């Protein structure tokens, strides 16, 4: 059953997908989104990307938290919808929940399944690789060479998140 | 905007697009549409008005969904090659999330709603780089991965963009729409031939964007947005009535005017491949843009409208508008027929 | 042939176009064209105003016209030499025929009445 | 594939159909966004993890820089909508018809 | 100098933090170049051994190479010890 | 595996700490008890009515400099590099420009919040 | 790229990460290098038309080692027998499974 | 386990070449309890 | 499509007729149901019910003239004996136009889509014969 | 596509050098000292084969290479080498900067009964020559034949013949 950890968080982090997909008010939206933020975290940590996984959830916490402050300013309404308290959200959550757990039955019960395209259905762990003794993080490595590697990315990126801000400025200065 | 910020924002416009223009890894053509489109939404909203604000809102929206779509195929394509490289695509369900994303941000039919909308909301200028400028990214990239697009598809999208944009255009009087229903039809041209000969696209850009410009600026220079204040320049610089005619005879591809050149290379391109339906198909539908350029000339300048008192007030100053490269473009835009066999240089 | 080049060095074994070219002379009168537009469009006077922009205008167009020109021949200079290179590696596929005359060749007559 | 994979391609394709089907909220349809990127995250990275492609590794971290300058982007309009308006309703954004 | 020692003195009156700020900004753009210490940061890093070290195939001709790790043939860390 | 148990243990306890302090006390729940708050008068309005953010701008900000931290939390392994003339003066061109962008929406008042 | 200028100048601007087989830091090796490296030596210089069928067979290994697709229907197979054999009875794994 | 089945080749390749390739973790602990398969798999990452 | 359209060409003219015009119905109700499917999606209906009625409206025109069309071209290919004649989708085509007035009960767009449709088909079956090609493979 | 050729079990028995990871790192200086000449052709093996089939061999004189190692230590060192592994093995990380008493007491006792002397920073990282029979692996990938290159292009660039001759035009 530990077997199929990354499967299982894979369940949830589409639960939380159909979660603020459905469109309830922003409030449980973003609550949705934390949990797909979480899990995908730790989906991300079972392949070895410990940095990527807590990184994705560090941003993704910081950035709901912005979506927070605007949602209790821009995107309020006297009663705020929950998935229960409007029939579009809640045909939208029943189906989206339905077409999942129809894909978890099936994809369990062949260990495959065939939704438009073929699946394995094995457990995520037969793909792994089998023989590594590295005095080091692969990944880490990886993210590190963007210093030595990647100069040109660094420009580019550095120089759009310079333009960014003196975008927004314009963009919100009536 | 202070005009130092104005420019850096217009040079990161230009870098972006330059981006994808020299990358050969799919995440640096990604990049250079986002950095793009970063640069292009405070052009749109310069101008701080309720409708600025709608055509910059529904653009960013049309935009940032085409390149999640657009990354999405990236991921695809990584997954079944193991490789980044920009040329054609080892999956066909990644060919066509490239294709539509492209397709998207192109503003092509039926993915073409927001195309009249956003470049009717925003200023001149600014619908002169949406619509010109804007369109280079886009097909730079299909001019590498044609090889693996799907022909019914990319055909499907050509036809319906001749078809919506020349009927579109019959129903409008506002010279933005006019234009961005224009630029839907002739972005069907582009890609109807890009399957069967790459370099007839370029040159269909190349000269769509010249005569583009050319109408912007025209446009621009006597500060008319509609047909009705269009319809006064001839009691103001009648020179530009006749700019505007031969002009707006060349976009419609009546020879012997630069605009027929296009066409005329299409359509030979289309033959040589046994194509004698779409060809015949095309240009007959293109007849829609030709009369909806002629009732222009109608109204501008092959009769003359009734004018206002206060018009006389306006003979005694001189246009002081920049009107940049017109002299030049409005040239090339007419009379570049007799050098056709030139394209070979984009080849 | 050599990436992103506007005149590969290979295109130096070709004659330039000469100067007294009838397409560079056609540019050249667009250059004119181009001058004429802009008087006319600032209100000047078409023919006399400013002749040192309108000499630019000339020798501007036919600057850039000499080069395109050098490079539109070079390019069809190359695809000549791609394909008759090409019909050479492949005799089989393209293979000399035997010509009948029409003394022995039937063609069907269709009376006009 | 590998069974993650349908996990994660249905997220893209849930948030996908989620953005393509507003209600009235323009923040709810910005969260939608957001979701389409952290699906294509998490996939970028199983594949660069899985394959051990090296430099890859810093793929999935220029993906999210350039996540937040379109939700940046996206808020900032957002508060000219609600500006203008009193609400991020998107029915609000109809001048545009004429 | 006048005008910029005026300058000077101006902002330490009014904002102390932004002197201090852009005086240890510069001296991190400029003293690594000035440092003699520099040169062993790249040689440190370079001698540390995260790979094996494959041998290579004795061709018969590759005097500096060492057969065995204590041979006095290869490059040498005595200047790391020193350090 | 220790991971999980860790943290399911510590919000079961949490858990079964708020079971304990909603089924042990005794209730007495009636209307005026359970009435909002606003200091002995009735609210006026809805608190779910918008709150005006006049720090928006520096909120949007946020976003844009949290994710700067992102590229700059690599650098201690990028100064393992042997190609450290290159890390040095990209690790320092990014935090210049996150200097520079601070600098800007310093200099053009976007730090301040509306009034 | 539509313009090589990378090409014309000689600047390496993003073609370091193009492939998985390119040189790495302190030459981590991808699981499919080999696969990877067979193939693009297959398909060089020739052009796509002739790489889509003279270099099949390397496409098709490297695809394989990619996502392994054909090597866990194999072990599906071999699992599915198994668990037939052994409710059936007929089978019994050996001390070390 | 195969023997019965009728197309089975027993230990057959799914690569065209001959060349060693590493295995990978469904292939080494195809047939193997999942108690070893959990640490083989994953017992690295959850070590603390 | 692909699949759909293929039944049709590939079962001979004049021979099963009841056969082809379920291919050519099965055609018209799907290029109904698309064309329901965008104006709904684009002029949202008063209520659930107009919505579905508009739909029902549209898919049911077009079977008939997919219907009308496939079985008349056969019965005119069966009767007079010529399975290799475009005028048989002549007849068929402007028949489904006919139809197509008839739902629509205006007698203009009856004659006008009678001839459109008529000589629409009857291009199509030519193009059949001959080789014609609408999205043609490149090849030079 | 082939079956696969896996050595026989018969085949891959060798005796084991059973001891733990600190007994390993406590001799590892001196066992990289004494054990160079068959490590270092069992690497050079392992890289240029890409193959753990081709180099059984080679593999299975690692072992004895490293058996008789660990035997001269039993039989002289046995009591200062037993407390030096021990000090490792209390460690963690397994940390040499723990246990330099013990250490200097192992270094002096192979270094008086048997002349080992420990290699020096830097040593052990050198990259080295071997020399070896075996002949080099002629394709080790198995790489079949490349396809053939299309023919070059060559000769001298003429004008084109008659100009562009699209359609009217002369020139
Ligand atoms: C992989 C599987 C796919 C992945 C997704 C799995 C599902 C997970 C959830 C995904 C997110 C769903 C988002 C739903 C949403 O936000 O839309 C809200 C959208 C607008 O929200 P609203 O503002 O509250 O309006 C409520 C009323 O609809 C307002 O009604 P009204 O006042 O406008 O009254 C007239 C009404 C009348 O409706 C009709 O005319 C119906 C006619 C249908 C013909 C039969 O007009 C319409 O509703 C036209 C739109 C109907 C939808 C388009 C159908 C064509 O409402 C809906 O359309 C309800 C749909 C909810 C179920 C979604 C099912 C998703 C399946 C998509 C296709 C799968 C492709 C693969
Ligand atoms: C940081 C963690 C700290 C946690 C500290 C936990 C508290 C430790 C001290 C426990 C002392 C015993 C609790 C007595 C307080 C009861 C509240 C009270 O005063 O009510 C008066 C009431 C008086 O009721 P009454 O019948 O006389 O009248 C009340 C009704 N009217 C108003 C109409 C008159 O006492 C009771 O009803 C029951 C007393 C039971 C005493 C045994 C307690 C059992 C608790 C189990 C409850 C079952 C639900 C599970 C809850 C979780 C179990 C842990
Ligand atoms: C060379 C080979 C390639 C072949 C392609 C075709 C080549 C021609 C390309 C044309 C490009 C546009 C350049 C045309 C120059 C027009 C010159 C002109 O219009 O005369 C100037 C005059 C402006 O008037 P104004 O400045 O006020 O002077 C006092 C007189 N009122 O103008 C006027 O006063 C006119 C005002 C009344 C409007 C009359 C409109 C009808 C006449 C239109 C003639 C021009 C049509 C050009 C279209 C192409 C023709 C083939
Ligand atoms: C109505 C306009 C909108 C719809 C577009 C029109 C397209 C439909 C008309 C079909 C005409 C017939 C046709 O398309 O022929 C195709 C044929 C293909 O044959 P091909 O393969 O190239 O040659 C080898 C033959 N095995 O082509 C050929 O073989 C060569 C034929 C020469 C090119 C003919 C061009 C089509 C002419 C159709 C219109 C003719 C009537 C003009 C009406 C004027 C009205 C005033
Ligand atoms: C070959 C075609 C070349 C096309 C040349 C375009 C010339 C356009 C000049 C129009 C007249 C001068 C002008 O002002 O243009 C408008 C715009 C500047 O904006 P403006 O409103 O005038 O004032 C800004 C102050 N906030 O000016 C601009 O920002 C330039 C926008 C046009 C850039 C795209 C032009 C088409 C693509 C060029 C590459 C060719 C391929
Ligand atoms: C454009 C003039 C015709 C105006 C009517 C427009 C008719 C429709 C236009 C559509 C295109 C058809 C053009 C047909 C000509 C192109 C075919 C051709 O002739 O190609 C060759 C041509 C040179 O012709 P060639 O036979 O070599 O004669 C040499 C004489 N020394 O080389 C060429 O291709 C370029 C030739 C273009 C023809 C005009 C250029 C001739 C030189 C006149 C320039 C003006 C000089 C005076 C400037 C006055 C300044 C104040
Ligand atoms: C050997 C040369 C043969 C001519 C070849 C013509 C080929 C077409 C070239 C089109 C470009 C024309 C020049 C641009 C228009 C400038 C002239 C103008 O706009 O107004 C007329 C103007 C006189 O009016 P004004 O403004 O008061 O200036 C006083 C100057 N004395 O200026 C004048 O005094 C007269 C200037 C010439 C008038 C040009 C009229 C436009 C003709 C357009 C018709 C289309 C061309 C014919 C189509 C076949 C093309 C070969
Ligand atoms: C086959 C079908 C089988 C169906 C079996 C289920 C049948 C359900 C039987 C319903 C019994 C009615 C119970 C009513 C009730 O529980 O309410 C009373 C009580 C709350 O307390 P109260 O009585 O209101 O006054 C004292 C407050 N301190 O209790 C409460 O309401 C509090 C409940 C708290 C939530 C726990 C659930
Ligand atoms: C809040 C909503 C939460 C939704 C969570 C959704 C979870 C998705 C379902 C995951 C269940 C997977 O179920 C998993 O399947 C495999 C099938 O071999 C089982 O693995 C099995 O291996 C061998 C098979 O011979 C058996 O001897 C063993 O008894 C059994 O464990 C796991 O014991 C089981 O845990
Ligand atoms: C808005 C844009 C702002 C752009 C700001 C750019 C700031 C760049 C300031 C220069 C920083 C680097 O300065 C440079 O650092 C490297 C080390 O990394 C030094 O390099 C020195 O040490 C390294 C090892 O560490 C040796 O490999 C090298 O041979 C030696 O020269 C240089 O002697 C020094 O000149
Ligand atoms: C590379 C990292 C190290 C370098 C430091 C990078 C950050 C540099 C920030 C520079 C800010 C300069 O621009 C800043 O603009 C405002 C104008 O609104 C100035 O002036 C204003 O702010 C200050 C403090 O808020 C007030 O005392 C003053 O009354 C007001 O006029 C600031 O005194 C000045 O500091
Ligand atoms: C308002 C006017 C709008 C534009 C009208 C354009 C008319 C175009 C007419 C259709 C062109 C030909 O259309 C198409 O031709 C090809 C042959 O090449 C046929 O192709 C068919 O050939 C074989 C046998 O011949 C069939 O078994 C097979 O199902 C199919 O491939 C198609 O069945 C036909 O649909
Ligand atoms: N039809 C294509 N897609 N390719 C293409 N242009 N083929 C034609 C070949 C050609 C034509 C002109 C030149 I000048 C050169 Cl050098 C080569």
């Amino acid at each position: 059953m530990m077997l199929y950890i990354v499967f299982i968080l894979s369940v949830i982090f589409v639960m939380g997908f159909v979660g603020f997909s459905s469109k309830p008010s922003p409030i449980y939206g973003g609550l949705g989104l934390i949990v797909s933020g979480g899990v995908g975290c730790g989906i991300v940590l079972n392949f070895g990307g410990s940095f990527l996984g807590l990184m994705v959830f560090l941003i993704y916490l910081g950035g709901m938290m912005v979506v927070f402050g605007y949602t209790t300013a821009m995107a309020t309404e006297q009663y705020p919808e929950i998935w229960l308290s409007n029939k579009a959200v809640l045909g939208a959550f029943v189906t989206g929940l339905l077409m999942e757990f129809f894909m978890v039955y099936y994809v369990l019960k062949d260990k495959e399944v065939e939704v438009v395209f073929e699946f394995n259905g094995l457990g995520d762990w037969v793909i792994y690789d089998t023989g590594d003794s590295g005095f080091f993080s692969e990944e880490a490595m990886g993210i590190a060479a963007l210093y030595s590697y990647g100069t040109w990315l660094v420009i580019v990126t550095g120089w759009s998140l310079l333009i960014g801000v003196v975008v927004i400025m314009e963009i919100t200065r009536g | 905007m202070n005009p130092i910020i104005f420019i850096i924002i217009l040079l990161t416009i230009m870098l972006g697009t330059i981006i994808v223009m020299i990358s050969s890894h799919w995440l640096l053509v990604w990049i250079g549409f986002e950095m793009n489109m970063l640069a292009i939404i405070p052009i749109m909203m310069k101008n701080h008005n309720p409708r600025a604000t709608e055509a910059s809102t529904k653009y960013f929206l049309t935009q940032s969904t085409a390149s999640m779509l657009l990354m999405m195929a990236v991921i695809i394509n990584l997954m079944f090659s193991g490789q980044w490289t920009v040329m054609k695509l080892f999956n066909p369900m990644a060919s066509m999330l490239m294709t539509m994303a492209l397709a998207m941000k192109l503003g092509m039919a039926p993915f073409h709603f927001w195309v009249p909308e956003v470049t009717q909301g925003i200023p001149l200028s600014s619908g002169l780089i949406l619509l010109t400028w804007q369109k280079l990214a886009p097909m730079s990239v299909l001019y590498q991965i044609f090889p693996s697009i799907n022909l019914n598809l990319i055909l499907t999208l050509s036809v319906l963009s001749i078809l919506i944009g020349g009927w579109g255009g019959l129903n409008q009087t506002q010279l933005r729409k006019i234009m961005a229903y224009s630029s839907i039809a002739h972005m069907g041209w582009m890609t109807a031939v890009l399957p069967y000969n790459p370099t007839m696209t370029l040159l269909n850009l190349i000269i769509y964007i010249i005569m583009t410009s050319t109408m912007f600026t025209m446009f621009m220079a006597n500060s008319t947005t509609t047909t009705l204040s269009l319809s006064h320049t001839w009691n103001k610089t009648p020179i530009m009535t006749v700019l505007i005619l031969a002009t707006l005879l060349s976009m419609g591809g009546l020879p012997p005017l630069s605009g027929f050149m296009p066409k005329w290379m299409i359509i030979q391109e289309m033959t040589k491949n046994n194509s004698i339906i779409l060809p015949t198909f095309m240009a007959i539908t293109a007849l829609l843009n030709l009369y909806f350029y002629m009732r222009l000339t109608y109204s501008t300048t092959l009769t003359m409208f009734p004018s206002t008192n206060n018009m006389k007030m306006k003979w005694q100053f001189p246009l002081m508008k920049k009107m940049t490269f017109l002299p030049t473009m409005v040239v090339l835009s007419t009379m570049m027929l007799p050098l056709t066999p030139m394209l070979s240089v984009l080849e | 042939r050599a990436t992103f080049q506007f005149l590969p060095d290979e295109a130096r074994s070709l004659p330039p176009p000469k100067l007294t070219d009838p397409r560079l002379a056609f540019v050249g009168f667009l250059g004119y064209c181009s001058g004429l537009i802009d008087n006319a469009i600032r209100r000047r006077p078409v023919l006399l105003a400013g002749l040192h922009r309108q000499l630019l205008y000339i020798t501007s167009f036919v600057f850039v016209g000499y080069y395109l020109l050098k490079r539109q021949d070079y390019m069809y200079a190359v695809r000549d030499h791609d394909m008759f290179s090409y019909i050479k590696s492949h005799p089989e596929d393209f293979p000399e025929k035997d010509k009948k005359t029409y003394g022995e060749v039937f063609e069907e007559f269709h009376p006009v009445r | 594939m590998s069974m993650v994979y349908m996990n994660i391609m249905m997220a893209f394709t849930v948030s996908l159909v989620g953005l393509l089907m507003y209600r009235s909220h323009l923040m709810s349809s910005l969260l939608c966004l957001e979701g389409m990127m952290l699906s294509l995250f998490v996939m970028a990275a199983l594949t660069i993890l899985n394959s051990h492609f090296t430099l890859a590794s810093m793929m999935p971290i220029i993906l999210l820089v350039f996540a937040a300058c379109e939700a940046a982007l996206g808020l900032s309009l957002l508060v000219m909508v609600s500006n203008t308006y009193g609400t991020d309703y998107v029915q609000n954004l109809n001048l545009l018809q004429c | 100098a006048e005008r910029v020692a005026a300058f000077l003195k101006n902002v330490w009156a009014k904002e102390p933090v932004l002197v201090a700020s852009f005086a240890i900004a510069g001296l991190a753009v400029i003293l690594p170049t000035l440092s003699p210490y520099t040169k062993y940061s790249l040689m440190i890093n370079r001698a540390t051994p995260y790979n094996y070290p494959v041998p290579l195939r004795d061709d018969g001709n590759m005097p500096d190479v060492p057969s065995h790790p204590q041979d006095p043939q290869g490059p040498s860390l005595e200047w790391l010890k020193r350090l | 595996m220790n991971l999980m148990l860790a943290l399911l243990t510590n919000f079961t306890l949490a858990t079964l700490l708020v079971i304990i302090a909603f089924w042990l006390p005794q209730l007495n729940v009636y209307s005026e008890k359970t009435s909002p708050y606003e200091c002995g008068f009735d609210p006026m309005g809805s608190a779910r009515l918008p709150f005006s953010m006049k720090f928006f701008l520096v909120a949007i900000t946020f976003l844009l400099f949290d994710l700067e931290i992102a590229l700059l939390l690599p650098l201690p392994w990028a100064s393992q590099t042997a190609n450290l003339n290159t890390m040095l003066t990209m690790a320092l061109f990014l935090i210049i420009l996150l200097a520079v962008s601070l600098a800007y929406e310093w200099t053009q008042k976007g730090l301040e919040w509306t009034e | 790229p539509f313009f090589d200028v990378q090409k014309r100048l000689g600047v390496d601007l993003d073609r370091w990460m193009t492939i998985q087989s390119a040189e790495q830091p302190h030459k981590i090796p991808s699981r499919c290098h080999a696969f990877e490296k067979e193939w693009i030596e297959c398909a060089h210089g020739i052009g796509s038309i002739r790489a889509e069928k003279e270099c099949k067979i390397e496409f098709e290994d490297f695809r394989e080692c990619l996502l392994r697709q054909k090597t866990m229907k194999r072990l599906h197979a071999i699992r599915r027998q198994r668990e037939k054999l052994i409710k059936e009875g007929k089978y019994t794994p050996p001390p070390h499974h | 386990v195969m023997k019965d089945v009728p197309g089975w080749k027993v230990g057959e390749s799914v690569f065209h070449t001959t060349r060693w390739v590493t295995p990978m973790m469904g292939e080494l602990y195809g047939l193997r309890a999942s108690e070893e398969v959990l640490s083989a798999t994953y017992g690295f990452i959850w070590y603390t | 499509a692909k699949t759909v359209l293929r039944q049709y060409w590939d079962i001979p003219e004049g021979t099963e007729c009841h056969r082809k015009t379920y291919a050519t119905t099965s055609i018209g109700g799907a290029a109904g149901l698309v064309v329901s499917a965008y104006s709904v999606a684009l002029k949202t209906p008063t209520s659930f019910l107009e919505g579905v009625a508009r739909t029902g409206r549209y898919t049911f025109t077009a079977a008939a003239i997919g219907a009308i069309f496939g079985l008349t071209s056969c019965i005119s290919a069966q009767v007079r004996e010529k399975p290799d004649d475009p005028l048989n989708y002549l007849i068929g085509g402007c028949a489904g136009g006919l139809i197509l007035g008839a739902r629509t009960r205006s007698y203009g767009i009856g004659a006008a889509a009678c001839a459109y449709m008529g000589l629409t088909a009857a291009l199509v079956k030519m193009g059949q014969l001959e080789g014609w090609q609408v999205f043609a493979e490149p090849k030079v | 596509p082939g079956i696969v050729e896996l050595p026989s079990l018969e085949d891959l028995k060798v005796q084991e050098v059973k001891v733990s990871s600190s007994v390993l790192k406590a001799a590892a200086h001196h066992y990289g000292a004494q054990c160079d000449k068959p490590n270092k052709e069992f690497m050079l093996c392992r890289w240029e084969e890409k193959d753990p089939r081709r180099c059984l061999e080679e593999g299975k004189l690692v072992n004895q290479c490293a058996l008789e190692f660990f035997r001269q230590i039993k039989r002289h060192c046995a009591e200062p080498f037993t407390e030096y592994w021990t000090c490792i093995d209390y460690s963690g990380l397994q940390l040499f900067r723990r246990c330099r008493k013990q250490q200097a007491q192992f270094d002096e006792c192979v270094l008086d009964k048997l002349g080992w002397v420990r290699p020096d920073l830097g040593d052990l990282s050198k990259v080295t020559k071997v020399k070896t029979d075996r002949p080099l692996p002629e394709n080790p990938y198995h790489s079949r034949a490349r396809p053939e290159p299309n023919p070059e292009v060559e000769g001298d660039l003429k004008p084109a013949r008659h100009g562009s001759r699209l359609f009217f035009w002369t020139m």
